[PDB]
RNA sequence: GUUCACCCACUAAUAGGGAACGUGAGCUGGGUUUAGACCGUCGUGAGACAGGUUAGUUUUACCCUACUGAUGAUGUGUUGU
RNA sequence: CGAUCCUUCUGACCUUUUGGGUUUUAAGCAGGAGGUGUCAGAAAAGUUACCACAGGGAUAACUGGCUUGUGGCGGCCAAGC
RNA sequence: UAGUGACGCGCAUGAAUGGAUGAACGAGAUUCCCACUGUCCCUACCUACUAUCCAGCGAAACCACAGCCAAGGGAACGGGCUUGGCGGAAUCAGCGGGGAAAGAAGACCCUGUUGAGCUUGACUCUAGUCUGGCACGGUGAAGAGACAUGUUUUUUCACUGAC
RNA sequence: UUAAUUAAAACAAAGCAUCGCGAAGGCCCGCGGCGGGUGUUGACGCGAUGUGAUUUCUGCCCAGUGCUCUGAAUGUCAAAG
RNA sequence: GGGAGCCCGCCCCCGGAGCCCCGCGGACGCUACGCCGCGACGAGUAGGAGGGCCGCUGCGGUGAGCCUUGAAGCCUAGGGCGCGGGCCCGGGUGGAGCCGCCGCAGGUGCAGAUCUUGGUGGUAGUAGCAAAUAUUCAAACGAGAACUUUGAAGGCCGAAGU
RNA sequence: GGUAAGAAGCCCGGCUCGCUGGCGUGAGCCGGGCGUGGAAUGGAGUGCCUAGUGGGCCACUUUUGGUAAGCAGAACUGGCG
RNA sequence: GGUAUAGGGGCGAAAGACUAAUCGAACCAUCUAGUAGCUGGUUCCCUCCGAAGUUUCCCUCAGGAUAGCUGGCGCUCUCGC
RNA sequence: GACGUCGGCUACCCACCCGACCCGUCUUGAAACACGGACCAAGGAGUCUAACACGUGCGCGAGUCGGGGGCUCGCACGAAAGCCGCCGUGGCGCAAUGAAGGUGAAGGCCGGCGCGCUCGCCGGCCGAGGUGGGAUCCCGAGGCCUCUCCAGUCCGCCGAGGGCGCACCACCGGCCCGUCUCGCCCGCCGCGCCGGGGAGGUGGAGCACGAGCGCACGUGUUAGGACCCGAAAGAUGGUGAACU
RNA sequence: CGCGACCUCAGAUCAGACGUGGCGACCCGCUGAAUUUAAGCAUAUUAGUCAGCGGAGGAGAAGAAACUAACCAGGAUUCCCUCAGUAACGGCGAGUGAACAGGGAAGAGCCCAGCGCCGAAUCCCCGCCCCGCGGCGGGGCGCGGGACAUGUGGCGUACGGAAGACCCGCUCCCCGGCGCCGCUCGUGGGGGGCCCAAGUCCUUCUGAUCGAGGCCCAGCCCGUGGACGGUGUGAGGCCGGUAGCGGCCCCCGGCGCGCCGGGCCCGGGUCUUCCCGGAGUCGGGUUGCUUGGGAAUGCAGCCCAAAGCGGGUGGUAAACUCCAUCUAAGGCUAAAUACCGGCACGAGACCGAUAGUCAACAAGUACCGUAAGGGAAAGUUGAAAAGAACUUUGAAGAGAGAGUUCAAGAGGGCGUGAAACCGUUAAGAGGUAAACGGGUGGGGUCCGCGCAGUCCGCCCGGUUCAACCCGGCGGCGGGUCCGGCCGUGUCGGCGGGUCCCCCGACCGGCGACCGGCCGCCGCCGGGCGCAUUUCCACCGCGGCGGUGCGCCGCGACCGGCUCCGGGAC
């Protein structure tokens, strides 16, 4: 029953959520389990990052963010191709390989190129025998660091370019930005009623020839 | 704290705070929402008006992503860069007007709330309000559309 | 079944009433008033009838008081007359 | 003389119909109508004596309470038997 | 005011929702007569077993506190209150006036936006049943309507290879 | 015949009269099956009713509600075509 | 500061003027969530609020806490305090843990619910130990005999039987 | 039963008006001058959270139905609750 | 004695009779701590304030909502200064 | 008055006078011939979670936050505590109004250019308006004085009167969005069924120099078993023909 | 009229293996309601929930797009936060209710059919030899069989593939055995077994100390050990243990080195030629259930029923037209995930025997019902049985003595032993049932006095040192800021937006500190010998204050009342 203005609620309490309450009194041994799981898999993988595999450079869709810059899922075909990598070989040398990514603009290739050359020019390759074979970094740069790195591998990071101050002109000045934007919207509106205008016009001046 | 609690004032009461004429019963006027057209019609109307009814047109997959648009006033727009950056301006006898990305700090659209101060600047933002681009102008700096 | 009611006979007279419309751990259960049935009216029907008929378990006092009786009881020093 | 929801009609060179464009359709805004007579607006036939449960002396069938219309009984005046 | 025989004016008798009759029969319901007797007039006496007392053994219901009455008021019939009548230890055998005695959160009546059994011309439906359409579902022979200038509807008669 | 309030006028009974069915059937059971009971059966049989020994009869009414009959002479008539 | 008044000069400091005000320092009164002074008021169901140095249990701090020279608990015709919830001592039993203060937490206070469990009263040495005929005498064992056993007498079930 | 018993009131001067008018109204703006506006008593105003209650009864006076009612139903005030 | 029929089912010479002391729908467990506008009960002290059975709406009349009555928290100010 | 005499308000028993009907509950009305009640001991009924609303306390403050995760420990004390380019992905608030396409909160004064046209365009200035009531603060004439007359800077109290006027209330204006009416002009990459602007009414949970976020506590309302006990019923799955 | 192949189909106690059932906390596939809410009730809600059926593991399921999005795009599945109580559904009522993106935990990808190339190049079974055999393998020898051409194996699968040309660089991966060196993180991996510090020290209580006091420094010794339990109380040191990158003896696991038997002649980029897709399936109508999915989200019986620049999706039905994104009708896969059952552990602001699981104990036991099923009550002597020898009454149960124990005033259902109720002793009382409140009185229980209680506490009268100096020590306050530090605000060296040093000046000189100076106070040691000084006692009730052991009496003043006698206007 309703008493004096309160805020009319429809709590969702009606089925038997007591048999299927979940409790988090384990939140914290699970935190401690995954704590060493994680510090056992460092162990197990001794040179190798903890973090794992390299992920690319990936922008967001849903134009509600529209700038983040996030970690992909994986280095696409054509970015291992153009940096000269074999896909099968970039699985095990620790490069993460999906086959699903697309290429629409050149600028994501050419940074996720740069990002996987500068991987390889900054990644040290023990041989696969103690005897160096061919494409094994010399033995120089294996005693001083044979550790892992800690936290992602070249983590990605936002960076937004500074823009030095203008000297603006009377062009800029005079530029309309709720007029454009409001001429645009109403183009974009009437695109279609336009065109089927300019075609009804056509039509009409072909009959009037015959 | 049930030691700050009412219930233990009520010890010794019989009704316990609840009457005696008519006993605290489980549930006399309904449950939940129960009669918001009849026998609670009254504090429905007088309270929630415009509850009961249908009204505007169906959006089966919404997305709020699409309607995202966060807006901010010219009451506001030097505080999203730094404090230096205004110092280094209405000086150095060149007319700098530095540049204020709205869509770095966070915001798509700029509105005219507040008053601007006389120093020229640029705004780069994807949507403008008339009344901000007036206040732009006037104070002398120009208004950038950018996707 | 009756309260009521009428008649027969006697007689001074067969006057009128109350007591939780006296009186069911006092009695009877005759008819109201469970369940089974029959008849007539009403209802399509299940069923209804201050409309009639028949058969249909009447539990307990040893408690307190009241009453009928029986020992008794305080005083007269004790008993008896 | 009539709320919600639904249907129907009228009006905008009205909005959306979802990746864009055109046309049917549909969903929208505003103004009327279709009706809720239990009329602030449930969609709704009976019986139970085979009955059941939570309650009421707020509410009936007994007695007892106020009153005496009615029933019974008794006076006052006096036209007359 | 009952029982039996005739009258029909039948609130509201009546013909297989059967009418009338009817030998025998009925732990079926009524009226009268003979005999019989304590049903009664009108109660009395006798016997056995209890009830009585004693030895032994020994519960239960019920229990606000407890129990003498007249009147008054009260919530409208008091064991308690008021005014009076009065009252004296502990008990035994009866007794049924009172404790509005004990029992079952009244069977009657009403309310509940509580139900259940049953009925139907109540509101929604459902098994079942009838009919129409599609598939299993084929082969042969004729014929007709319609469209139109080959198509569909196909009606009938035959075969079994499905069933 | 209502064990535990009703032994009856109630139920049942032979007798009497209707109704469906000739087996890919009548009645009925079954979520289901080339299922099952009648049926180890065939109209003098099975299934569904009404009244209830013998005698004498069984009057009139199809308006109403049922049941049943045929009928491209046909108003309504869903899906499919 | 100047001019003067009903010959000039002082007219002074509380480490001391001694006090009904002393502005030089200031309680016996100052747990300032404390203390002190005036007035007015005090009914109460349903109900609300405030204070509990009222009470039960456990936890974090704290009483150089209590305790086998005696803890909790229980009883009391003893001394008391608080309006009150309740609390502090004395005595007796008891034998091993318990409490005060500052905060926290709760399965935290019973007279009723025909309340649940358990125990005990009046009734009450009361109702009752009454369906189917019946027992008696003597002896034995035995501490103990109406009920057992033996012997005798009288009976019943009366072959669809006890 | 409503009002008025003054500062939120009077007296001047000047502006505005797309309203109204022959000039004028009428309203709104600014500047200046004038204070105990009848009696008696009270310190006032304002904003939120909000339990319980929504069965009443009685009495002076007025009064509806009823013959009357310790009857049913109203008006002011006061009580029990 | 054996066997067959098992609960909206069985069986019934039909009484709503029997179906393990229960039958107008058996027993056990679970949903289930089913719902109740209806009964009953609701646990320590002191202090202060302290009510209503009235408005309108509701298939509303033993109940709710809404105002009213009430408590608490305050806040804005005036002053025996 | 002091070896069988004192005081013990309270509690043990008894007597007297007055008052005094048994508790809880429903009820206008209970001691009731209304209901529960022999007695005693133990247990016993407003809890917890979630969503809100208001008030209070604390921290930060146009910001606030730790949800989740990660880095320190082998857990006594610890499943605690500290820290994070995670410090903010994300929630709330800082912007609202329309069904939506969308739009989206400031003006005023002065000089000039168009005819000041209550309209448009160029520069400067002030920069959240005004009235009334407004706790407080400022100026404050003058008075009160001081052992004598004058002059006189200082410590004061009162101070008529005059002002800036917090918070808050009433009103007048102003601004944003939707809608209605009358109307005149602006711009071009595409001169169009383009876009923008004015005045006058109206609707909004809006702006008008902000107040929110997190935690804790108290009360009230709900969903949950929901202060405790209580049904007649309904459904699912199994067991009974040893009685009948 | 037979024999010999093949396709379909039976018999075997034929040879060798496999499934059945149970548990079921978590999971998967079906079926599946009603109590309840809507104040009634029928759609809805409860709810894909209870009940019922089937199937596995340590996890299961899902899983690498016929995806999300419309952006400058992301890229398997699973879980947490958020999206969000939102879009959306609903007698649009009650109520129901996602997904995208973003941030994290984890992260691993792949394999067939088809198309095609290779002499079926493949696989299974039986015999012999060698290794080894307690999760039956590897090699060799068998004109020994079978399966397979109605298709096994290698390459190869959408991210393209295959075959040639000829550019580049070169030659390790795995399996089955035989051994060997390092005991491999809770800091020695897992399991088992045995051990590792310090008072029973001196007094004192007790029945018994683990109590109390003391012991070269809170006390004696150890302490990387001061958790816990037992022992006749409350124990770091009496014992077991505890701590420890402490010690010793065995078994197992994996990570590494040597040897044997082997299998294995395994690449990347450019160019040329070919190839590349799962059918009664998608889809359409339909109806039923479900979903937020709304002109139909998903699952489906029925009917129709495909195509290949094709098909699906793009959250409003249809037509036309461009786009964006995947490749369904085949399959495998750990991780972050859940776990009221099972094995073994740790912990608690939880209950402490009417509480906590029904069950602390011979508990699903006794017992009840024919059965499905229902289901209790029940802990405590004592440190140690030392559990009462023996005498005596009685047949015995039961007592009376005696004895053990600190205690039977603990005596085998025995710790503490309350209330209701009952028996007995002591006191009091008793004809208006009992009982209660207010006011007294009487009798008892003890309590506090006293063998007078006149309660004291200050001032005054009738053995040494203050007074006053010397030396030492300590303390307080103060200014010339005296001198140095310290310290706040400003000015200065720019000396090293926020953060540090120097001298000079002013101000607040702030309790932020010192060295000298002064004044004062206190203590110790010396003088100071007695008109001062301080003690103990008495005769004064002399002055002051609260008080009297109990019972009282009287006087004066005031306040509040009820009265009386007068005089005068």
């Amino acid at each position: 029953a309703p008493s004096r203005n309160g805020m009319i609620l429809k709590p969702h309490f009606h089925k038997d959520w007591q048999r299927r309450v979940a409790t988090w009194f384990n939140q914290p041994a699970r935190k401690i389990r995954r704590r060493k799981a994680r510090q056992a898999r460092a162990r197990r993988i001794a040179p190798r990052p903890a973090s794992g595999p390299l992920r690319p450079i990936v922008r967001c869709p849903t134009v509600r963010y529209h700038t983040k810059v996030r970690a992909g899922r994986g280095f696409s075909l054509e970015e291992l191709r153009v940096a000269g990598i074999h896909k099968k070989v970039a699985r095990t040398i620790g490069i993460s390989v999906d086959p699903r990514r697309r290429n629409k603009s050149t600028e994501s290739l050419q940074a996720n190129v740069q990002r996987l050359k500068e991987y390889r020019s900054k990644l040290v390759l023990f041989p696969r025998k103690p005897s160096a074979p061919k494409k094994g970094d010399s033995s120089a740069e294996e005693l001083k660091l044979a550790t892992q790195l800690t936290g992602p591998v070249m983590p990605i990071r936002n960076v937004f370019k500074k823009e030095k101050a203008r000297v603006i002109t009377e062009e800029e000045k005079n530029f309309k930005a709720f007029a454009s934007l409001r001429m645009a919207r109403a183009n974009a509106r009437l695109f279609g009623i336009r065109a089927k205008r300019a075609k009804e016009a056509a039509e009409q001046d072909v009959e009037k020839k015959k | 704290p049930s030691r700050l609690r009412k219930t233990r004032k009520l010890r010794g009461h019989v009704s316990h705070g609840h009457g005696r004429i008519g006993k605290h019963r489980k549930h006399p006027g309904g449950r939940g929402n129960a009669g918001g057209m009849h026998h609670h019609r009254i504090n429905f109307d007088k309270y929630h008006p415009g509850y009961f009814g249908k009204v505007g047109m169906r959006h089966y997959h919404l997305k709020r992503n699409q309607s995202f648009c966060p807006t901010v006033n010219l009451d506001k727009l030097w505080t999203l860069v730094s404090e230096q950056t205004r110092v280094n301006a209405a000086k150095n006898k060149t007319g700098a007007a530095p540049i204020i990305d709205v869509v770095r700090s966070g915001y798509y659209k700029v509105l005219g709330k507040g008053k601007l101060p006389k120093q020229p600047v640029i705004v780069k933002a994807k949507f403008f309000s008339r009344r901000a681009e007036e206040k732009i102008k006037g104070v002398g700096g120009a208004c950038v559309l950018v996707a």
